[PDB]
């Protein structure tokens, strides 16, 4: 089977401009396992991307979440994007301040 | 804590 | 009700050398072991801090255990090719889950055992722990082969008896977390669309355990157009979060109330505009 990956992208705490936070990136629904996952600043990969150890849910298909520190300000937009075999180019969810 | 062994299929 | 599960994947690497492995460990929605064949250190590692208080002899033992449900799911990946007629040529995945439910009283509630190959069903233990639910003909031999060798019998021994054992002294030892209920921190925001339409969303974070219930409801009954649920997530921190949104008339804000279930809650809140 291939399941294409939902994708939510979101602060850990609620948001404010100049305070530390964890951006994450959830992705799940996703089949096979294999998958590229990474965060941006303004378009440029961020480097130190940690994420969590592989698991799925009750219909096999697998998550994972990728997060990173950050400090947000008002300029500085910030996405993640995600490429997998079920995606004909890799797809890309800018973050909200509705999280 | 695992279980001491799991089957294989074979 | 509490749960241990364990959760493994198996990845074949036809390119070169044997196949990625990860197994990772559950008490409820808390993570509390893991291991990974591509990590450097070989052997089950903590993931919680009162799983830490085991000494090496637990990790010894895990590690040897994990070890050996590598090669079993090693070896399935080459049965199940053979079994399906594939090629040397293509990744394929197994994946494997079991573990115990135990009730308030902390006694045994429920048993699990099942398997998957590519993300589909292929064999299952059964509720009573004694039959199987084999998904086609290849699982078919396989339940054959497994009832000739009295498995079922084995893993029920274990998934009774000693599997209970080990939730039992986790649920002791993380009684601090794992036993505490942490509620939804709950607020509402706006958001004009237009001049005539505006979205209520309803916030539930820093909450655990992950099942939670959020609800909208006009003039005290229960609405589901216009309405949207995310799925929950997790904060990163061992916690989850969620919400629902409701578009509404500009100026009814004050009809609609967003309820909130979680176990963690004596009564069920609710928000309003």
């Amino acid at each position: 089977i291939q399941r294409t990956p939902k994708i939510q992208v979101y602060s850990r705490h609620p948001a404010e401009n100049g305070k530390s936070n964890f951006l994450n990136c959830y992705v799940s629904g996703f089949h096979p396992s294999d998958i590229e996952v990474d965060l941006l600043k303004n378009g440029e990969r961020i480097e130190k991307v940690e994420h969590s150890d592989l698991s799925f849910s009750k219909d096999w298909s697998f998550y994972l979440l990728y997060y990173t520190e950050f400090t947000p300000t008002e300029k500085d937009e910030y996405a993640c994007r995600v490429n997998h075999v079920t995606l004909s180019q890799p797809k890309i969810v800018k973050w909200d301040r509705d999280m | 804590g695992l279980k001491e062994g799991i089957p294989a299929l074979d | 009700s509490h749960s241990m599960r364990y959760f493994f994947t198996s990845v074949s690497r036809p390119g070169r050398g044997e196949p990625r492995f990860i197994a990772v460990g559950y008490v409820d929605d808390t993570q509390f072991v893991r291991f990974d064949s591509d990590a450097a250190s070989q052997r089950m590692e903590p993931r919680a801090p009162w799983i830490e208080q085991e000494g090496p002899e637990y990790w010894d033992g895990e590690t040897r255990k994990v070890k050996a449900h590598s090669q079993t799911h090693r070896v399935d990946l080459g049965t199940l090719r053979g079994y399906y007629n594939q090629s040397e040529a293509g990744s394929h995945t197994v994946q494997r889950m079991y573990g115990c439910d135990v009730g308030s009283d902390w006694r045994f509630l429920r048993g699990y055992h099942q398997y998957a190959y590519d993300g589909k069903d292929y064999i299952a233990l059964k509720e009573d722990l004694r039959s199987w639910t084999a998904a086609d003909m290849a699982a078919q031999t396989t339940k054959h082969k497994w009832e000739a060798a009295h498995v079922a019998e084995q893993l029920r021994a274990y998934l009774e008896g000693t599997c209970v054992e080990w939730l039992r002294r986790y649920l002791e030892n993380g009684k601090e977390t794992l036993q505490r209920t942490d509620a939804p921190k709950t607020h509402m925001t706006h958001h004009a669309v237009s001049d005539h339409e505006a979205t209520l969303r309803c916030w539930a974070l820093s909450f655990y355990p992950a099942e939670i219930t959020l609800t909208w409801q006009r003039d005290g009954e229960d609405q589901t157009q216009d309405t949207e649920l995310v799925e929950t997530r997790p904060a990163g921190d061992g916690t989850f979060q969620k919400w629902a949104a409701v578009v509404v008339p500009s100026g009814q804000e004050q009809r609609y109330t967003c309820h909130v279930q979680h176990e963690g809650l004596p009564k069920p809140l609710t928000l309003r505009w």
